[PDB]
């Protein structure tokens, strides 16, 4: 029932299935690093991410007369086996966490069922995996096989605090906002968490507030998966799309720019500085990639490689994007299904809804400002737990999200930097 | 992306 089968430990030895040492498609050298596969399509890099990104492979911090004002770094983090474990058992359990609500269910169902397309084919007649959707698993006999993922969790690069989804490109197509999927590297760390202050005026405003309130990291977490699942269905907003905030006199002095593809992923209001005309016209750009894919499909009458039959993969993609198949099986999309698909995973998983189920205090906006990092430990039950998070019940924090609360319950909290008046 | 950058 769990949503993670194996309480993984991280000095459990090597199978070279569950747990084994791989290497990832970052077109470069790299030493094996130690994984953990810990759900069908996912897995867990106890590691700090110096893979991914060539030009991001030094945790070092530059002076300290060089740091932006939110950012913040230590290069000996995650860097022993102890720490290593702790993030391993504090990943799992934020999943668990999510698992055990329905949206977050039905969005981790959406995302093993994401399977970034095959679309690495340059003969129209076949269809071929693309190996950058892929890790090279070390198999008990020294020798590598390509394992294909959806799914990686992975620590943060240098700046401890960046949390993001990363994924390799592809020369010339646009994996992430084609259709096709890639697979999907986030960086972060369930070690830390951000404060945020229970007063909107006080929370959207940068110089005011120390934090008084800790953001639950699995609504973190759960962020990152959501836009997670918008990448490897292809339908995330290309970046360049942008609300040049106009709502807010502190955001507009500093000319701050926030992506669509957030302000879909918090959602609720924010959601509605996308205006009907845009959000119109990317649901229509993305029927059309889903087209372009039902056609690619058609096209498709033999596969590549030994792994699976064509028809297995071809009800795979039916599957994922809910295409339809007629007399002739061939595919065809449905504007009724994808309207349904595509409003599932951009209004439906959100931020805002993730708080909804957790029932626990979060930021009303992404458009705010950061107050502080905490260093946080939530593997110990007495600590934080899968059903109610910080906020443990029949104690004295149980109600009002006296868990959270940073001054009540400080002993779950160290405070590592302020954020507020540096801006 | 947990945040704009500030
Ligand atoms: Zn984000």
């Amino acid at each position: 029932m769990p949503f993670v089968n194996k309480q993984f430990n991280y000095k459990d030895p090597v199978n070279g299935v569950d747990i084994a040492y791989i290497k990832i498609p970052n077109a470069g050298q790299m030493q094996p690093v130690k994984a953990f596969k810990i759900h069908n399509k996912i897995w867990v890099i106890p590691e700090r991410d110096t893979f991914t990104n060539p030009e991001e492979g030094d945790l070092n911090p530059p002076p300290e007369a060089k740091q932006v004002p939110v950012s913040y770094y230590d290069s000996t983090y995650l860097s022993t086996d102890n720490e290593k474990d702790n993030y391993l058992k504090g990943v799992t359990k934020l999943f668990e966490r999510i698992y055990s609500t329905d949206l977050g269910r039905m969005l981790l169902t959406s995302i093993v069922r994401g399977i970034p397309f095959w679309g690495g084919s340059t003969i129209d007649t076949e269809l071929k995996v693309i190996d950058t959707n892929c890790i090279n698993v070390i198999q008990p006999d020294g020798s590598y096989r390509s394992e294909e993922l959806n799914l990686v969790i992975i620590g943060p690069s240098a700046d401890i605090i960046q949390f993001e989804c990363k994924s390799f490109g592809h020369e010339v197509l646009n994996l992430t906002r084609n259709g096709y999927g890639s697979t999907q590297y986030i960086r972060f760390s369930p070690d830390f968490t951000f404060g945020f202050e229970e007063s909107l005026e006080v929370d959207t405003n940068p110089l005011l507030g120390a934090g008084k309130f800790a953001t639950d990291p699995a609504v973190t977490l759960a962020h990152e998966l959501i836009h997670a699942g918008h990448r490897l269905y292809g339908i995330a907003i290309n970046p360049n799309r942008v609300f040049k905030v106009n709502t807010n006199a502190y955001y507009e002095m500093s000319g701050l720019e926030v992506s669509f593809e957030e302000l879909r992923t918090f959602g609720g209001h924010d959601a509605k500085f996308i205006d009907s005309l845009q959000e119109n016209e990317f649901r229509l750009y993305y029927y059309n990639k889903f087209k372009d894919i039902a056609s690619t499909l058609n096209k498709a009458k033999s596969i590549v490689g030994t792994t699976a039959s064509l028809q297995y993969m071809k009800n795979v993609f039916k599957e994922k994007y809910l295409l339809s198949e007629d007399t002739s099986g061939k595919f065809s999309v449905d504007k009724l299904k994808f309207d349904k698909l595509y409003k599932m995973l951009t209004e439906i998983y959100t931020e805002d809804n993730f708080v909804k189920f957790f029932k626990v205090l979060n930021r009303k906006t992404y458009l705010n400002f950061d107050k502080a990092v905490f260093k946080i430990n939530i593997v110990p039950k007495v600590n934080y737990t899968i059903y109610d998070g910080f906020n443990l019940r029949n104690t004295n924090l149980a109600a009002n999200f006296n868990g959270q609360n940073t001054e009540i319950n400080n002993m779950n909290f160290t405070k590592l930097k302020n954020f507020t008046g540096l801006f | 992306q947990r945040a704009t950058k500030m």
